[PDB]
């Protein structure tokens, strides 16, 4: 069934699961035309499908030419994220094959249902957690690879740098959603946060800083400052 | 005209015929139904005076076989049997008509409502759906479920409609699932209308026996098959115009007959509104969206 606070450490078992966030699959600019009607102009996208244990990042850039001459692009984009996933499956060998999918939007479910009717033994699954994966192109070097992108193109990374080296992945999904949940709500001061010191420093490799553990509680207790804060800033409290 | 002819009526019971239906107190002089119109399906129905649970029936053609009804009180119910000397069961029918203890088919001249929500119910179709060989009548009661209802547990007791399944292989072609599944056209008119029921009017006849038997007796799995097969002609783009138009036609008689007060139980509301509303053929069905927007403006 979904998702919810009661069943939260599943995610941190050895059944392999992923979740899937399309927010940022379809991603516009609305503009004037000359004529003074407005129009739309489409960037490109991404599919955020994500190992919570492992940190795996499955980035699936979705270039703007997937939209020439298409009709309905919201509902397309579900479909295409459908798609997209279900190659990613079958080209992965069948002991990492996922047991389960989590879509962050319940619109995915029938279309990730129809693209997956053929793999019976995967549950694909909403959530009633609200998680900040639209964020995902808050992050620098994410936000680079795909406005550069030319071609459709599938990127992985590592989204938890090297922490699993020194906290569980609790600990490390928990310090991801605690950053993108800060990014989502005001990204400069976030930034700012992460940015501060100069002396440390995002490896090549990674993507976010080379924090100690120390350095992360810190940055941790800023996120959440921020978080409360223009959440008074927003109901005034 | 034919006859149903009753041994006796030795429990309180509540007779249905087609859309009539009458009651007969315990041990009242009743010997049956006569006069019912040669030339279509018919149904006899009935619910006990004490326990409105289970209400059962029989499915018959009088073109194939001369039945009657005889109470059975070890198993408890009214039975249809076929008597096969044809001059025995005549002698029996011509006596009880002489002593007038039979009822009569209570059909207005005027009236086509039986073959309006018959047209294209066929016996030998019915035979298929509920297997029994060895009787050229068919019993259907509340309870029986459906194949697909058992897929989701006594096979021989089972309504063997057609499976219809929006999120399944026969449904959506690899490569066309996006397309398949917004519009369900090819599985509508090539797998399960050239493949599987050879025409429309067998298609039909299905989706008005499975409707007859949710009305009737109140047989959930029959009212899921009946909004299923509206709902695979209301989602697909591409219908030939005659079986719109039959269709309408169709719809609009099963809305007409329905009880008022069952409608709560016997409508989906998301296929209704999904079909008259928002579907391909949302502008199609004049005649039922009509009857449904006076009659249960409720549900919508
Ligand atoms: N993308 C799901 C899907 C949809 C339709 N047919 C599929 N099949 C049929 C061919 O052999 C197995 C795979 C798979």
């Amino acid at each position: 069934g979904a998702m919810n606070s009661s069943n939260y450490a599943e995610l941190f078992n050895n059944d392999i699961k992923l979740f899937v966030d399309d927010t940022n699959v379809y991603r516009v600019t609305v503009h004037k035309t000359f004529e003074g009607n407005v129009a739309t102009k489409a960037i490109n996208g991404c599919i955020f499908t994500l190992n919570p244990k492992t940190g795996h990042l499955f980035l699936k850039i979705i270039h703007t030419s997937v939209w020439a001459g298409q009709k309905r692009l919201s509902q397309l984009a579900k479909w295409k994220t459908a798609e997209e996933v279900s190659a990613l499956v079958r080209s992965l060998p069948k002991e990492e094959q996922p047991k389960q999918i989590i879509v962050t939007r319940k619109a995915m479910l029938d279309p990730l249902e129809v693209h997956m009717l053929d793999f019976p033994n995967i549950a694909i699954r909403p959530t009633e957690l609200r998680l900040p994966f639209s964020a995902a192109m808050s992050i620098d070097k994410l936000s680079d690879v795909v406005m550069k992108a030319t071609e459709p193109q599938m990127v992985l990374f590592n989204i938890y740098d090297d922490w699993l080296d020194r906290i569980s992945s609790y600990t490390a999904f928990s310090r991801l959603t605690l950053l993108l949940r800060a990014l989502k709500t005001n990204e400069e001061s976030a930034k700012m946060i992460l940015l501060s010191d100069p002396t440390i420093t995002i490896k090549s490799y990674h993507l976010w800083p080379s924090f100690t553990d120390e350095q992360w509680i810190t940055i941790e207790s800023q996120m959440r400052d921020l978080i409360l804060t223009e959440y008074g800033r927003k109901y005034n409290v | 005209m034919n006859t149903v002819p009753f041994t006796s009526a030795p429990i309180e019971v509540t007779i249905g015929i087609d859309q009539y239906s009458f009651n007969v107190k315990e041990n009242q002089p009743f010997h049956g139904i006569k006069d019912i119109p040669i030339g279509h399906v018919h149904v006899i129905h009935f619910q006990h005076a004490d326990n409105s649970s289970m209400r059962y029936g029989y499915w018959f053609d009088c073109r194939m076989g001369n039945f009657y009804i005889q109470y059975d009180p070890k198993d408890g119910l009214y039975k249809m049997m076929e008597e096969r000397d044809g001059a025995k069961f005549e002698n029996i029918v011509h006596n009880f008509k002489e002593r007038q203890m039979m009822v009569s088919y209570p059909k207005i001249d005027e009236d086509d409502t039986w073959y309006n929500l018959t047209e294209f119910v066929q016996m030998d179709k019915i035979r298929k759906i509920v297997r029994k060989d060895e009787n050229q009548f068919s019993y259907v009661d509340s309870s029986m479920t459906t194949v697909q209802e058992n897929e989701l547990s006594d096979p021989a007791h089972s309504l063997n409609y057609t499976v219809i399944n929006f999120k399944s292989r026969e449904a959506i072609r690899p490569g066309h699932e996006m397309e398949d599944f917004l519009d369900k056209s090819y599985y509508l008119n090539t797998v399960m209308l050239q493949g599987i029921f050879k025409n429309s009017s067998n298609y039909f006849g299905e989706l008005q026996f499975a409707f007859l038997n949710a009305m009737f007796f109140g047989n959930y799995g029959s009212s899921l098959q009946w909004h299923a097969m509206i709902e695979l002609i209301c989602s697909s783009a591409t219908v030939p115009k005659h079986m719109l138009d039959k269709l309408d036609e169709i719809l609009y008689y099963q809305i007409k007959t329905l009880p008022e007060q069952y409608s709560d139980i016997l409508l989906n509301e998301r296929v209704w509104n999904i079909c008259l509303y928002s579907s391909f053929q949302k502008n199609s069905l004049h005649n039922t969206e009509k009857i449904m927007e006076n009659k249960y403006p409720e549900l919508l």
